[PDB]
RNA sequence: UUUUU
RNA sequence: UUUUU
């Protein structure tokens, strides 16, 4: 963190579709979804692809 | 005399001319029309839960 | 542009 | 597609 010049996320930015398909597979099989639409409550189960 | 369904000479998409694409071999394939729906789910799932 | 723990 | 106690 320390070792960049603009931020972390202007680093990460990068990094989408990996896991993108990541999620797309571990919920195929089940009903992951991660944390910050659980904070925020989301509803839809389907829409996991973009609670980053 | 006698004949089948399908043709060639049909009205059909091209990538190129010569290629015809909906390749004229699917004369056997007519599974449960519910058994492909999004209506019922998988059956993987229908594993998962058996064995959760 | 930044600021979402 | 979800939402039928």
């Amino acid at each position: 963190i320390d070792h960049a010049k603009p931020t972390f996320r202007q680093i990460m930015a990068h990094f989408s579709d990996v896991a993108e398909a990541y999620i797309e597979k571990r919920n195929q099989d089940r009903p992951y979804m991660p944390r910050y639409g659980l904070q925020r409550n989301l509803t839809d189960m389907s829409l996991a692809r973009y609670a980053f | 005399p006698r004949l089948k369904s399908l043709t060639s000479k049909m009205r059909v998409p091209r990538y190129e001319k010569r290629v015809a694409l909906n390749l004229d071999h699917l004369i056997l394939y007519t599974p449960e029309q519910t058994d492909l729906s999004n209506t019922r789910s998988t059956r993987k799932q229908f594993d998962t839960w058996f064995e959760g």
